């Protein structure tokens, strides 16, 4: 058992400021026949393969900005990133290779930026979808900010709370927004008993919920 | 060009075997270790085995939590490297990543894993292959102009992963896809993609989907309505 943990598990900063993460090993990974740290970082951004930025603990692998800087030895290391950039979003993993080879359970990194508020779309259900008796009514909540938002859906004015799925991307690379998507799914009987259908979007950016509607007779 | 890609993946039952390959090319392989590490989905990235390069004669190492289970091995006349899975359970689902591993006798020797896979897909489960039905997200409503979203809803299927493009791919900026939900032994994913006003309906927007435990591939256009 080499242990490898990393510090903090998660944590946000502004695009410009400078990151600090760490990570311990339970025994040194100092070899002292070679006189190298066998630790290195990896960037995993969001949806991509992991990514070699750092190895020996200190040497950058060629082609990685050099606001990426990897210090430390023995069993305490860090990866600093000056002035960082909004795709520095990602998960860091560092990983030990002194005794075969583990990795720490990363670090998220996450990209704090002005707040925004949510475009959303609502889409009533396809015709090929009514056709085999089934009725799923989409709301799309596009970059948004911060990533806390809530989505009330609404048939006929009253709330409906089953038959709702709920879900969030990763922060985008290029503008640091959250998006999400709720579905609401239903029987496409159900669906013809009703006219109003209203996704209700709750965000700190306005004190009013953001409404979308259609009517199923129109 | 280091090219390394993994296939194999897919959807088997719990206690059954699976063989994942990885074809490399774009470097003298036998001078390469070679190591499979896999990440369950949302979780941390684990390091499963080694083999080694011709100077150390092709040797195996392997982590404890997957020892006597499954056995690393290479083909160096083709330059393949190959994980053999057995007895798999459900915590062995995972995207499985080959990444080229060290060349100690080099004079440029570094340790680290240097170049990566894309990845193939596991998922270990006894729940049914089920492909997806895709359905068109038109508006039914907007105001007097600007952008439009449109979209692809990927309902109803079984294991992950799906891929969407939109036009083959041609449309990639204001694309959202968002992450696969389960919910009753099925996932459920939506894709959004904006464009201006101006270029739809006039010009043609079409979601591609393929999931490939079905072999499925559907085109899917957005017609008004
Ligand atoms: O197990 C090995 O062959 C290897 O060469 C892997 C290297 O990454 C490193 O761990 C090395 C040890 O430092 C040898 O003591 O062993
Ligand atoms: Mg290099
Ligand atoms: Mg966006
Ligand atoms: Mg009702
Ligand atoms: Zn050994």
């Amino acid at each position: 058992d080499i242990v490898m943990t990393q510090s903090p598990s998660s944590l946000a900063v502004s695009a410009g400021e400078k990151v600090t993460m760490s990570c311990k090993s339970s025994q040194s990974l100092l070899n002292s026949r070679t006189r190298k740290n066998y630790l290195a970082w990896y960037q995993q951004k969001p949806g991509q393969s992991p990514k070699l930025l750092i190895y020996w603990a200190s040497t950058r692998e060629s082609g990685v900005p050099d606001r990426f800087t990897g210090s430390g030895s023995g069993t305490d290391f860090t990866l600093t990133i000056s002035s960082v950039q909004a795709e520095d979003l990602a998960v860091y993993y560092c990983k030990q290779s002194y005794n075969l080879r583990t990795f720490g359970g990363g670090t998220k990194l996450e990209l704090k930026r002005a707040d925004a508020a949510p475009t959303v779309s609502i889409f009533p259900p396809s015709s090929e979808q009514l056709t085999s008796g089934g009725a799923s009514v989409v709301c799309f909540l596009n970059n948004f900010y911060p990533k806390s938002i809530a989505v009330k859906w609404k048939i006929d004015g009253s709330e409906r709370q089953n038959g709702v799925l709920n879900s969030w991307t990763d922060q985008d690379k290029k503008d640091s927004t959250y998006s999400m998507s709720s579905t609401l799914t239903l029987t496409k009987d159900e669906y013809e008993r009703h006219n109003s259908y209203t996704c209700e979007a709750t965000h700190k950016t306005s004190t009013s919920p953001i409404v979308k509607s259609f009517n199923r007779n129109e | 060009e280091v090219k390394l890609v993994e296939s194999g993946g897919g959807l088997v039952q719990s206690g059954g075997s699976l063989r994942l390959s990885c074809a490399t090319s774009g470097f003298t392989f036998t001078d390469y270790y070679m190591s499979w590490v896999r990440q369950p989905p949302g979780k941390a990235l684990e390091w499963l085995a080694f083999i080694r390069n011709k100077a150390k004669g092709y040797t195996t190492e392997y982590s404890s939590s997957v020892k006597g289970r499954f056995t690393i091995s290479r083909d160096n006349s083709q330059s393949f490297l190959y994980l053999q899975m057995n007895t798999l359970r459900a915590e062995d689902s995972a995207t499985y990543y080959c990444a080229r591993d060290i060349n100690p006798g080099s004079d440029g020797y570094y340790d680290a894993l240097d170049y990566w896979g894309q990845g193939t897909s596991v998922t270990v489960s006894r729940a049914k292959t089920t492909p997806p039905s895709v359905y068109p997200l038109a508006p039914g409503s907007a105001a007097q102009n600007s952008m439009v979203t449109l979209g692809c809803l990927v309902k109803g299927y079984f294991p992950e992963p799906v891929t969407v493009t939109w036009n083959s791919g041609s449309l990639s900026s204001g694309v959202h896809t968002f992450p696969a939900v389960l919910q009753s032994d099925l996932y459920t994913l939506s894709s959004s993609v904006t464009v201006p006003s101006s270029t739809w309906p006039s010009e043609t927007v079409t979601c591609n989907v393929a999931h490939p435990a079905s072999s499925t591939k559907v085109d899917k256009k957005i017609v008004p309505r």
